[PDB]
C-alpha cells in the first residue's frame, strides 16, 4: 500500500 | 472552474493549524473551529498519517456539532476515507449524507468516485 487517492477534484 | 493542484496544503499552513489546535488541547479546551480547520487540513495533505489523523479528529468532533455541521463533517470523513481506500467506511458516510440530503450533488459525485475506485480494485460494496 502507498499514496492516497488524489483528493476529489470537483472540491 | 478548478485547477487540478497537485500539493493542497503547505508544510507552513499545516504547522500553522497544528500548533494552534495543540495549544489549545494543551489549555484543555479545544474550539470546534480550531479542530475541524486542522482536520479539514490534514485530509488535503499527500501524507497518509495526515488524513489519518484528520479522520481521528473528525470522529471526535461528530457529536459536538449542530445538525448542519455534522453533515460537513460527514462529508470529509467520506473524502478522507476514499482517499485511504477505507471503502466501507467511505460508502457508510456518503450513503448516509445521501438519505439525508438527497440533493448533494457532491455527495452523488463522491460516491460514483468511490464505486469507480472500488471497481478499479475488483472490489464490491
Amino acid at each position: 500500500k502507498h499514496d492516497p487517492l488524489p483528493y476529489p477534484h470537483f472540491l | 472552474m478548478e485547477a487540478v493542484l497537485n500539493e493542497l496544503v503547505s508544510v507552513e499552513d499545516l504547522l500553522k493549524f497544528e500548533k494552534k489546535f495543540q495549544s489549545e488541547k494543551a489549555a484543555g479546551s479545544v474550539s470546534k473551529s480550531t479542530q475541524f480547520e486542522y482536520a479539514w487540513c490534514l485530509v488535503r495533505s499527500k501524507y497518509n498519517d495526515d488524513i489519518r489523523k484528520g479522520i481521528v479528529l473528525l470522529e471526535e468532533l461528530l457529536p459536538k456539532g449542530s445538525k448542519e455541521e455534522q453533515r460537513d463533517y460527514v462529508f470529509y470523513l467520506a473524502v478522507g476515507n476514499y482517499r485511504l481506500k477505507e471503502y466501507e467506511k467511505a460508502l457508510k458516510y456518503v450513503r448516509g449524507l445521501l438519505q439525508t440530503e438527497p440533493q448533494n450533488n457532491q455527495a452523488k459525485e463522491l460516491e460514483r468516485l468511490i464505486d469507480k475506485a472500488m471497481k478499479k480494485d475488483g472490489l464490491v460494496g
